[PDB]
């Protein structure tokens, strides 16, 4: 009945210390060994380390000396702190957890979502959310596509929902440009009944954490 | 510490697929397989070698002998087309992952993709900025040629267009953008976006009204 959940992503600059927190619902701290780990392309699928909940660590042993995790029992959490890090620690970082006991036979059951932590020496920015109207009348009747469009950010990610998540059938949110001044793109697209334009309301719902700003566009036809 | 595993196998729907991890030594040791699809975090399917926790089709097994450790998937579903970890250790260095293998599951029939053309939005125009958005969605193969148009002559500069994306419909998504002045926009009759797929080319075309 365990739930595992790392705070938001973000932007690191050069040189400045990563912090992660993960977040543990359905359980206490007993019972589980709390490992962090990261994915990405080159470094592949690694380790990071766990610890206790005693405040016995371990980490592994290209990245101790640069890796602190430690445990907030009192509020169900644990911390990872690496240490001076450069672009070759940009990787979407897990929080995993180890069964308590041996560990022989020890395995990662229980991830959380993981968080994209991106590592530049650039600085954070705001997207610009654009209205992508659809038409206003023609369809007797069927099928009229309306979206926005999430201009200039970064880093990734940008989460896209429509009417709060109440809107799920029809909606496809596609992967972003990497443009040509560094910055990130993407745009989101439902199609509805043309038929209810007028009468329901369509709402893009744009979040981007890492510059912890939500944007709500409300999406209506044209003239 | 290198655990390699096959960086592809392919397996039609009903073929049986088998995936090893091999490494020093390692049958002294328990191994433990992970699949993990686009977007999404590792699932845990085999633990200790041959153990396969509640939820986890019969189809898969494990088994671990001398320096190989084998995940094998009877009766392959198109669902299970990801990526599989092989997970062990050395204490030396203690948790090690594999390389990672990608199961395909062959067949999906050629899909024609949609386009979609969205012209620049007026709150965008009185931004000084225009963006023409074309997207394209639900196609295979993920292999897409985008190419733009001023009136009827093709345009070279202000394109940008992403790398074809698998969708969760294990069909391919792409978009492209085209970065324009307002007055530019305002210039030509109509401007447009031409998709080619395989041997099929679609052509939206927009305005300004």
């Amino acid at each position: 009945q365990v739930q595992l959940q790392e705070s938001g992503p973000g932007l690191v600059k050069s040189s400045e210390t990563l912090s992660l927190t993960c977040t543990v619902s359905g359980g206490s701290m007993g019972g589980y060994y709390w490992s962090w780990l990261r994915q990405s392309p080159v470094k592949g699928l690694e380790w990071i380390g766990y610890i206790f909940h005693t405040g016995h660590t371990n980490y592994n042993p290209s990245l101790e000396s640069r890796v602190t995790v430690s445990v907030d029992t009192s509020e169900n959490q644990f911390s990872l702190r690496l240490r001076s890090v450069t672009a070759a620690d940009t990787a979407v970082y897990y929080c995993a957890s180890l069964p308590r006991g041996q560990l022989v036979n020890a395995f990662f059951d229980n991830w959380g979502q993981g968080t994209l932590v991106t590592v530049a020496s650039a600085s954070t920015k705001g997207p610009s959310v654009f209205p992508l109207a659809p038409s206003s009348k023609s369809t007797s009747g069927g099928t009229a596509a309306l979206g926005c469009l999430v201009k200039d950010y970064f880093p990734e990610p940008v989460t896209v929902s429509w009417n709060s998540g109440a809107l799920t059938s029809g909606v496809h949110t596609f992967p972003a440009v990497l443009q040509s001044s560094g910055l990130y793109s993407l745009s989101s697209v439902v199609t509805v009944p043309s038929s209810s334009l007028g009468t329901q309301t369509y709402i893009c719902n744009v979040n981007h954490k890492p510059s912890n700003t939500k944007v709500d566009k409300r999406v209506e036809p044209k003239s | 510490y290198e655990l390699t595993q096959p960086p592809s196998v392919s397996v039609s729907p009903g073929q049986t697929a088998s995936i090893t991890c091999s490494g020093d030594k390692l049958g002294d040791k328990y191994a433990c397989w992970y699949q993990q699809k686009p977007g999404q975090s590792p699932v845990l399917v085999i633990y200790q070698d041959s153990k396969r926790p509640s939820g986890i089709p019969e189809r898969f097994s494990g088994s671990n002998s001398g320096n190989t450790a084998t995940l094998t998937i009877s009766g392959t579903q198109a669902m299970d087309e990801a990526d599989y970890y092989c997970q062990a250790w050395d204490s030396f260095s203690t948790f090690v992952f594999g390389t990672g293998t990608k199961v395909t599951v062959l067949g999906q029939p050629k899909a024609a993709p949609s386009v979609t053309l969205f012209p620049p939005s007026s709150e965008e125009l009185q931004a000084n900025k225009a963006t023409l958005v074309c997207l394209i969605s639900d196609f295979y193969p993920g292999a897409v040629t985008v190419a733009w148009k001023a009136d009827s002559s093709p345009v070279k500069a202000g394109v940008e267009t992403t790398t074809p994306s698998k969708q969760s419909n294990n069909k391919y998504a792409a978009s492209s953008y085209l970065s324009l002045t307002p007055e530019q926009w305002k210039s030509h009759r109509s401007y447009s976006c031409q998709v080619t797929h395989e041997g099929s080319t679609v052509e939206k075309t927009v305005a300004p009204t």
